[PDB]
């Protein structure tokens, strides 16, 4: 079965061209005579431009194939203009005209000058790799993809040794070892079918690693989670039910080790955990299961009276990094409670506890979020004392942060 | 050669005469203790001590 | 007939000799994993253990008797196989 | 048995929920086996009855078709149906 | 591979205690199964 037809250009386009040139009152047989001649020349060239596509070993007819197909038929590749003498440009392609259907048809002559030129790409180089090693294709990134019998483990001993080396490197005794092991996790294609043992090693580790608050052990495990996530080959949402309560524990937990000093890292432990938490709510999303569940736990962490301030700071960070609208709809009705908590830490003399440090970190983070939440939905008018209607927390310094954001927008 | 080659592994076998004697001895002692306590509890019983 | 379940054999008297979508079943959507979050808490031979191949791979679901009278296949007596992969068994 | 033993290599709980689910959603199943399916699914936990039981709550109407108005009252479907209910 | 006479007798008594002659022997057999250390094999 082949219902192949002969499609020509419409004749009602050929009369428009003729009467817009000075040739009026053309007959239909005169006009049909134009549209079978030019539709043959389009068919003659597109069949002849398909010879250059095949010879160049491409499957896409580029714009230069018609330039050589025209030159082959002794017609100038020039499309915009036609030179009767032909001496200024003799069968020289000018690369066509960059024109569109949805174009503006008028531009300003200094708009084209002030735009940045595109980056010239890298030159052609010759790299060698292996398609086949004695018959077997390697999984390198240059390649696409009555007694019952004594059973064998589903991992090989090379794979089991690889798992042991990667896990003993990912506990961060040496930093270059970690970084390679993290890149190895980030791009091994065959790291599926080992992923249960990695997820179990992460989950089990954080839970017996918060019994004594060992910050590096945790910072290395969170980097292992981040290296597990950006791997494109492996299927993760079968294992995310173990991954998510591990990161929530890094963010919402108390620190058993020295309260101050590494709290700077503790903020980053809560910074790395809140980053991977909102990346996990970005992926793996179905209706009303993952993002709303962690949002509900973060909000009941917040509205809980008389919290641990480490847990308070971590939950504040976690609710803060959830995106544009989440701080637009959630952080709004709670400024008075935040201010009252800050006032209590300030009044009570107790300085040797961690309450004061927790309060300062929470207030700074909340004030930065409130700044763009404001820069985003209102003009920057009355930036001096109008914020005193919102208990005067960040005030003019918040206004200065908004001004810095406006300067960054101007630079963009 | 995680990329082109593979080989199987097995579970650690306990071929030690000491721990095999210990395992068989303790399992025999435990099953005979369980059997005699079950048969003394579900029948008529005596006692060396008063109400034992 | 004389093996484990001989009592049953003697009593019988036989003497010869969209909600089914894969995501619904992923355990993130079926497990209260919130309870796990810890708040204020207070290789020549295998490194990992070897799982039951029958549980991990076999279709044990084919031994569920959905209808006693209308049983799709015919079940057979099962012989004791004494798997030696399990430790705690002398042999 | 699927709280103590379900591991991601096992897939015990997902394979038990799938048998219960395709026994419940599929019609022609008797009220006893539907009772067993609903009982197991509802003993698994809260999120399972959120994402398995609650979509087919309209099936209760198909149940009350044969309870509030049955041509045959003296059959054995009524006790099983209001037990399921 | 074949149970010794001790555990063969234990298997016989425990299985025949859970067939329904009386309830008290059944409760003691289930409390044996639940609380013994060496019932592997």
């Amino acid at each position: 079965k082949l219902k192949l037809s002969n499609t020509v250009l419409p004749s009602e386009s050929m009369k428009v061209v003729a009467e817009s040139m000075g040739i009026a009152q053309i007959q239909e047989e005169t006009c049909q005579l134009l549209t079978d001649e030019v539709s043959y020349r389009i068919k003659e060239i597109a069949q002849d431009a398909l010879k250059f596509m095949h010879m160049g070993k491409r499957q896409k007819l580029t714009t230069s194939d018609i330039d050589y197909a025209l030159k082959l038929k002794n017609v100038e590749p020039l499309y915009g203009f036609h030179a009767q003498e032909f001496i200024p440009f003799r069968f020289a392609s000018g690369g066509g005209r960059e024109l569109y259907f949805y174009e503006e048809k008028e531009v300003d002559l200094s708009d084209i000058i002030n735009t940045p030129l595109p980056r010239v790409p890298l030159d052609v180089c010759l790299k060698a790799h292996w398609l086949s090693i004695e018959g077997c294709q390697p999984a390198i990134p240059e390649n696409p993809p009555r007694l019952k019998p004594r059973s064998i483990h589903e991992l090989s001993v090379e794979q089991q040794l690889y798992y042991k080396e990667i896990t003993e490197a990912c506990v961060g005794s040496c930093e270059a070892k970690r970084a390679e092991a993290l890149q190895s996790i980030a791009t091994d294609p065959g790291l599926y079918q080992m992923l249960p043992r990695f997820s179990t090693f992460i989950s089990e580790g954080v839970r017996v690693n918060v019994v004594q608050n060992n910050l590096a052990l945790l910072i290395y495990l969170m980097r292992m989670v981040k290296a597990l996530m950006d791997n494109p080959t492996l299927y993760l949402e079968k294992y995310v039910h173990e991954l998510i309560p591990a990161v929530m524990t890094c963010i919402v937990s108390r620190q058993l080790c020295l309260r101050p000093d590494v709290d700077n890292h503790w903020a980053l432990r809560d910074f790395a955990a809140r980053l991977v938490a909102q990346i996990c709510k970005h992926f793996s999303t179905t209706t009303n299961n993952i993002q709303s569940r962690i949002t509900k736990t973060f909000t009941k962490s917040w509205v809980d009276e008389k919290t641990p301030w480490t847990t308070r700071y971590g939950s504040i960070a976690g609710l803060a990094e959830l995106g544009h609208d989440v701080i637009k709809t959630l952080i709004l009705p709670r400024l008075q409670q935040e201010g009252e908590r800050i006032r209590s830490v300030l009044d009570g003399p107790v300085l040797s506890n961690i309450d004061r440090i927790g309060a300062d970190h929470v207030q700074s983070l909340l004030l930065k979020h409130c700044a763009p939440v404001l820069a985003k939905l209102r003009p920057p008018p009355d930036n001096q004392d109008a914020y005193r209607a919102e208990f005067g927390s960040l005030g003019p310094l918040l206004c200065s942060q908004v001004v810095k954001a406006r300067a960054q927008a101007a630079l963009q | 050669p995680h990329t082109y080659i593979k080989t199987p592994t097995y579970r650690e076998p306990v071929s030690d005469y000491q721990v095999l004697r210990e395992k068989a001895a303790s399992q025999r002692r435990d099953v005979e203790r369980a059997l005699t306590r079950f048969m003394a509890k579900t029948g008529e019983t005596q006692s060396l001590f008063k109400d034992d | 007939r004389y093996g484990p379940a001989r009592l049953w054999y003697d009593m019988l008297g036989v003497p010869e000799d969209d909600l089914l979508a894969d995501e619904n079943f992923l355990m993130v959507t079926q497990l209260h994993w919130e309870d796990d979050i810890i708040w204020d808490g207070e290789p020549w031979y295998s490194i990992f253990p070897i799982d039951n191949e029958d549980l991990v791979y076999g279709r044990w679901e084919d031994n569920i008797i959905w209808d006693a009278q209308a049983m799709p296949r015919l079940l057979e007596p099962p012989v004791l196989t004494l798997d030696p992969n399990d430790e705690n068994l002398i042999l």
